[PDB]
């Protein structure tokens, strides 16, 4: 049933329920004093394990299964590090000044200096966490934002010259509109006026620009690690990185 | 290619 | 205090429309064939002349003059290439398949190929222009978005109570631009649901513009480091603010 | 004394 997907027929409460049920688990770190190679090894090992759970989660984002396998691959390839980072920022909301990569790996700002060039990325992630805390981001809004990242990050890098590729973009934009409806639904339910609903919607979506910025910086750093060949990267992580270059 | 295999399974 | 918060939506639009920079011509010489160096020279010379007008324009964006010179420098340093790009995409809307860098420099992707590494950026800019065309982006929406980019892109990279008070001022101005976008959509007759859907669609494009700017910054850095073209001292400083690898 | 800082003052 790809003509009239079930994602279009979901109510706002059923969208929120679906996304909450789809949530990946919080994985642990398999973690002696820190070094540059060990800290990056922990982070890339964690990332590689989370990537497997992300694939399962994406298949449960409403509308994502209606896409072709090729389009699903492209969306995860573009979005995967944005998705990891917004997850990280969300988990770090209640830990000001700290990044909760895992329940047993809670890194403060100064611990990012044992890896060169990582402190800038750390500061950007912390500032986003502070922003989400300042806005009192809710779990229901978080899962909407994360799904928007998945569907949006690669929607404009598609091909627009096929009769069947243009209807794939419309479906993506129709699912995206539904998630916007859902965010607005949650804000109206929380008692915000119309003016506050639109302002808060704008505020949340502008943070996605910063998340895109951080993922671009993080991709260059990851590429800088692959090149130095000092930190082991899984075959899957190497492929996800290779898709950005 | 790994991502293809993961999405199908 | 700030006079930008007391401005109405119509007064916001009128201020931004009148603040619009001029359309500049390139130093394109039709007597010599293109090379990678000469095309990079045309594009960087044009950007350098546009930067001067951009600075004048930024000082006319409501709320911008209220900031310290340090904060003004930071915002323009973070956003300048996004601003050039959204302007380019806007100028190219009525030129399907072409980018109107200037009235005498209207290029298709095959002309972009002579600068290796630019064709990917070229393709993304065309896709953005086509998205704006399909959405039928209006001039009043365009100037709002360009001002959002200027205020948003560097806001999340600012402890002191005076710094948290200046960030709060920026977010109050961004909220006014949200109110203005919604006002424009209602005035055009969009339903309440269409208003928030279109606001989301427009703001999500800003993440692609952020993405294109990051890719463009890495390309500019490559051209500098390979001695392809000399960059003006202003372009060198705007590039160095992004601290690339 | 960067260029941008100077240009932001002249008008
Ligand atoms: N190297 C880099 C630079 C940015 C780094 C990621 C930042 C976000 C993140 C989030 C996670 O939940 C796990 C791991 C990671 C990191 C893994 C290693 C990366 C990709
Ligand atoms: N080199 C690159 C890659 C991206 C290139 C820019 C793309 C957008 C743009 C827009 C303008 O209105 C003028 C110039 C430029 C270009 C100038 C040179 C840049 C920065």
């Amino acid at each position: 049933s790809k003509k009239n997907s079930l994602a279009l027929s979901l109510t706002a409460d059923q969208m929120v329920s679906a996304l909450l049920d789809a949530e990946p688990p919080i994985l642990y770190s398999e973690y002696r004093p820190f070094s540059e190679a060990s800290m990056m090894g922990l982070l890339t090992n964690l990332a590689d394990r989370e990537l497997v759970h992300m694939i399962n989660w994406a298949k449960r984002v409403p509308g994502f299964v209606d896409l072709t396998l090729h389009d699903q691959v492209h969306l995860l390839e573009c979005a995967w590090l944005e998705i990891l980072m917004i997850g990280l920022v969300w988990r770090s909301m209640e830990h000001p000044g700290k990044l909760l990569f895992a329940p047993n790996l809670l890194l403060d700002r100064n611990q990012g200096k044992c890896v060169e060039g990582m402190v800038e990325i750390f500061d950007m992630l912390l500032a986003t966490s502070s922003r989400f805390r300042m806005m009192n981001l809710q779990g229901e809004e978080f899962v909407c934002l994360k799904s928007i990242i998945l569907l949006n990050s690669g929607v404009y890098t598609f091909l627009s010259s096929t009769l069947k590729s243009l209807e794939e973009k419309d479906h993506i934009h129709r699912v995206l509109d539904k998630i916007t409806d859902t965010l607005i639904h949650l804000m109206a339910k929380a008692g915000l006026t119309l003016q506050q609903q639109h302002q808060r919607l704008a505020q949340l979506l502008l943070i996605l620009s910063h998340i895109r910025h951080m993922s671009n910086k993080g991709m260059e750093h990851l590429y800088s690690m692959k090149c130095k060949n000092v930190v082991p990267l899984s075959d899957l992580l190497l492929e996800m990185l290779d898709a950005h270059r | 290619k790994i991502l293809h295999r993961l999405l199908q399974d």
